[PDB]
RNA sequence: AAGGGCACCACCAGGAGUGGAGCCUGCGGCUUAAUUUGACCAACACGGGAAACCUCACCCGGCCCGGACACGGACAGGAUUGACAGAUUGAUAGCUCUUUCUCGAUUCCGUGGGUGGUGGUGCAUGGCCGUUCUUAGUUGGUGGAGCGAUUUGUCUGGUUAAUUCCGAUAACGAACGAGACUCUGGCAUGCUAACUAGUUACGCGACCCCCGAGCGGUCGGCGUCCCCCAACUUCUUAGAGGGACAAGUGGCGUUCAGCCACCCGAGAUUGAGCAAUAACAGGUCUGUGAUGCCCUUAGAUGUCCGGGGCUGCACGCGCGCUACACUGACUGGCUCAGCGUGUGCCUACCCUACGCCGGCAGGCGCGGGUAACCCGUUGAACCCCAUUCGUGAUGGGGAUCGGGGAUUGCAAUUAUUCCCCAUGAACGAGGAAUUCCCAGUAAGUGCGGGUCAUAAGCUUGCGUUGAUUAAGUCCCUGCCCUUUGUACACACCGCC
């Protein structure tokens, strides 16, 4: 609505305050190291971060 | 002034890590600055373990990811004053230096 | 569907003709029929509105009632 | 008739679609543009406001 | 959109001053980290830049989940016959040290 | 460690002390007449157990151990 | 201190800003024969060298793109001005990149050129250039409902080990 | 159809179990306004799905355009933008109505055209993942058989974990997979070193000593990089190297491949990661600014806000947790870990020592730590040692329920969690059946990570204690290979 409703539930926390920083999706989540990123978002850009896979 | 200095070497791979090491302390003994040998500090191993499906279906599989940070310091001891002295660092991609005076 | 309510009726604006609510007397003599809102932001620029029981400035220049 | 009571085919292999079914079949023999090929295709505004408001 | 003159200006000389434009795809965001102090939301930079891409006069990119968009020449006219400049001052994009 | 281990690691560790000693500071002829009198009673007293454990895999409760499943 | 980030947090975002800014390259120096960046990054200021096939396209003209991409990458990462620059560097053999060998075929694909034509043509260009082996696999539907596969070897391949990790470029 | 081979997701021999009981959770069903939805070995503590709001996709209501752009209208005499008061509304949404101002080209109306969608189709697709299958299988070159498709190579046999090798041999030489490889564990009193790890020696201390022990014993007491004011790397950390190869001996074997036993040795089979040709209309459009087509798009299937729901219960099933007790429970004392996390771009949320108050959950000050620097010598549980209980649904069990007190959160009712005091239900070892497993293994037992403002009966790892049986087989269940038959080749979910 107007400047006073549309945006005045409080998101300070829970599942709805974080979002992953590819695709903004608020589903399986990492917020490890202060990765925030999803569990999918992580699996496609990891080998470029620098997790490699050694056992 | 008397001096003493504190570089420490952070990085992801061992190889560079040793060789920035192995050429710091180098230039150190040729240039007669005192070298306490570089201690290495334990290993970080960051470690994480997601699901490798993008879905719910499977049979129950998990990939472990593993990133390690290997950390080093080395000492410069000279009696007379250091920054001045020693100018250069020498780095390679991927190793990370933080100077520092021993009084912190 | 099948909304219970019927549709509910947005505002229509009045497209109000000129304002023309100040005077001017004996070849002219300006004389402001309606308040000023006293806000240092509001200005002498706007005209604080009158109502039959409270004035009320154009923007939130407060709102003086009379009891 | 073809699903459960879930919503699951009871017979996988029996295509559902007119158009296309188990099998690829190449549309003329892979020719044709947008295709499949064939054993042929084998072969400064800062400084402007300056002298703007300096007067 | 509902953009108030000075925001919208304050935008168009912000891009002309570079013609690169970096907004976060956050609506709700209450101030662009850039012209802050000018007090107009990102909601407004994001429709205002998409108004300019839907004309053609700015080039659009999406990375993860920030827009970069570019200036094109044939926007540079447009911002020169908007905000009334004579064809002599160039984005530093455009052009720098000479 | 436990307190088994601890135990295991401080009978270990005093027969291997003195059989050094000796090695170091007396003869070895000692020291093998001693040496063979541990080694027949206890190997475990002068030669440490190489086993440690086995990391635990993802499905199952333990290293080896698997999670029950369902068929119907 | 307090005002810095431990150490593990920090190596984290550093493969973040790796991650975003390889991501956005490739949206954008797609068709300008993007290969890869290699950042290295001393106290003083960040240098991005972007790997390309064609530098004269990645740079516009006068050398206006790459002002264009450091002011655009100054203003999403809150770089202090001047402190990251850009470079543009050719990479030498070309047919050895998988990644520019792959935007090749997308590029014959969009033209409307076969599929066999186009691969059969990337495993020449391949082999030309000198490798031990390449596979290329273009799978989905052409003019069609049902989906196929087509996968096109020649050479050596290797699959398993460690030593894929070092002789195996991917795409 | 026959014949070989292999496998604790097969058995044998056993261990712990599950199915029997209470409860947590996930499915089906019933009920509902909605109880959103996907998935039926290879679904059912799975979608990292432990949902108060958000999440949310479902239901009941109410705002917003965040409908770009083009054209035509209307318009500075106003296109339009907001709003104090009253009603009205759940709402302090000027959402609407009475009400008069304010905003000034940004909009509004109409026509085309966008756009967004956790809307549908995974049987339109990409990518990823799962399974067949981690089984051992798979393919060129030249040569031989052939008129061809093809075949031999890739095999009677021995052997191996393995078409892994050896041997026969129209094949010879190869390639992928296996192996090799990377990581990890196990030994280095060998090397390089460490005030962010220490250890010995020494100097002060503190106590027991005195029978006197006197280079006596203890000290996580302080110090000796407080840099002039000890040395060293055994313990710890992490780099480079070494080390194990069936190496030696004996026996069996075509005396080949290899197998068995023993010695010396840290180790004579440490676990993973990766993982072929292909197939499964396997799962995912609800991970994505991956995506085609279809649907919807202003009374919205967009988006926001409020409330509810995802928890709802005659019943059925799956993964589990706790138990049925004395090999125990309670009380007290003693006493030992290792993974590993830790103060934030947005982002609001850190780990906590020490003192003070309360019985508790907790509260208040003082710090430390962006970390081998602080928590922390992580004083963990189990276990060990003493006390009571005494075979009794009992001091086993702690379901159900009442009252009260804290913590987080805007919000705790349909109880968020925790604490205290009350009740004390089934359960006396569980039918048919059925699961997992070979050494630091099973099992008992706690502790970190993820989830998290609050949160573990889940999962992912770690440490502690620590076994019985076996070194085999095709009996059951499957899988692979060869032969064989075929009217199948979209290939038995076939054809007819
Ligand atoms: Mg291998
Ligand atoms: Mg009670
Ligand atoms: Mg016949």
């Amino acid at each position: 609505g107007h400047q006073q409703l549309y945006w005045s539930h409080p998101r300070k926390f829970g599942q709805g305050s974080r979002s992953c920083r590819v695709c903004s999706n608020r589903h399986g989540l990492i917020r490890k190291y202060g990765l925030n990123m999803c569990r999918q978002c992580f699996r496609q850009y990891a080998k470029d971060i620098g997790f490699i896979k050694l056992d | 002034a008397i001096h003493r200095i504190r570089i420490t070497l952070t990085s992801r791979n061992v190889k560079s890590l040793e060789k920035v090491c192995a050429d710091l302390i180098r230039g150190a003994k040729e240039k007669n600055l005192k070298v306490k040998g570089p201690v290495r500090m334990p290993t970080k191993t960051l470690r994480i373990t997601t699901r490798k499906t993008p879905c719910g279906e499977g049979s129950k599989t998990w990939d472990r990811f593993q990133m390690r940070i290997h950390k080093r310091l080395i000492d410069l001891h000279s009696p007379s004053e250091i920054v001045k002295q020693i100018t250069s660092i020498s780095i390679e991609p991927g190793v990370e230096v933080e100077v520092t005076i021993a009084d912190a | 569907y099948t909304t219970p309510k019927k549709n509910k009726h947005k505002r229509k604006k009045v497209k109000l003709a000129v304002l023309k609510y100040y005077k001017v007397d004996e070849n002219g003599k300006i004389s402001r029929l309606r308040r000023e809102c006293p806000s240092d932001e509001c200005g002498a620029g706007v005209f604080m509105a009158s109502h039959f029981d409270r004035h009320y400035c154009g923007k939130c220049c407060l709102t003086y009632c009379f009891n | 008739d073809g699903f459960d009571s879930r919503g699951k085919r009871e017979f996988d292999r029996h295509s559902g679609s007119d158009r296309s079914g188990l099998k690829h079949e190449d549309k003329r023999g892979g020719s044709g543009s947008h295709n499949w090929g064939t054993v042929k295709d084998e072969l400064t505004l800062d400084e402007w406001k300056a002298i703007q408001n300096k007067d | 959109m509902l953009m108030p003159k000075k925001n919208r200006i304050a935008i168009y000389e912000l891009l002309f001053k570079e013609g690169v434009m970096v907004a976060k795809k956050d609506v709700h965001m209450p101030k662009h980290p850039e012209l802050a102090d000018k007090n107009v939301p990102n909601l407004h930079v994001m429709k205002a830049m998409q108004s300019l891409k839907s004309r053609g006069y700015v080039k659009e990119q999406f990375a993860w989940r920030h827009f970069y968009w570019y200036l094109t020449n044939e926007g540079i006219q447009y911002l020169r016959d908007y905000l009334h400049l004579p064809p002599e001052i160039v984005p530093a994009t455009l052009r720098r040290s000479r | 460690g436990g307190h088994v281990a601890q135990i295991y690691a401080i009978r270990q560790s005093i027969s291997k002390a003195l059989v050094a000693y000796y090695q170091k500071y007396v003869d070895e002829a000692s020291k093998k007449e001693i040496k063979d009198i541990l080694i027949q009673y206890d190997r475990t007293l002068l030669v440490a157990d190489p086993r440690r454990c086995e990391s635990k895999k993802f499905g199952g409760p333990g290293a080896r151990a698997r999670y029950q499943k369902s068929y119907r | 201190m307090a005002v810095q980030i431990s150490k593990k947090r920090k190596f984290v975002a550093d493969g973040i800003f790796k991650a975003e800014l390889n991501e956005f390259l490739t949206r954008e120096l797609a068709e300008d024969g993007y290969s890869g960046v290699e950042v290295r990054v001393t106290p003083t200021r960040t240098e991005i060298i972007i790997l390309a096939t064609r530098t004269q396209n990645v740079l516009g003209e006068k050398g206006r793109r790459i002002r264009e991409l450091t002011a655009v990458v100054q203003k999403r990462f809150g770089f202090p001005e001047g402190s990251v620059e850009l470079y543009a560097e050719k990479v030498a053999t070309r047919g050895l990149c998988a990644i520019a060998q792959a935007e090749s075929l997308r590029y014959k694909l969009l033209g409307g050129l076969a599929v066999r034509r186009a691969c059969y043509g990337v495993l020449r260009f391949i082999m030309e250039s000198g490798a031990k082996g390449c596979e290329v696999v273009v799978s989905g539907k052409l003019r069609g409902q049902r989906a196929k596969s087509m996968k096109f070897v020649d050479g050596l391949m290797i699959h398993s080990g460690d030593p894929v990790n070092y002789y195996v470029d991917t795409a």
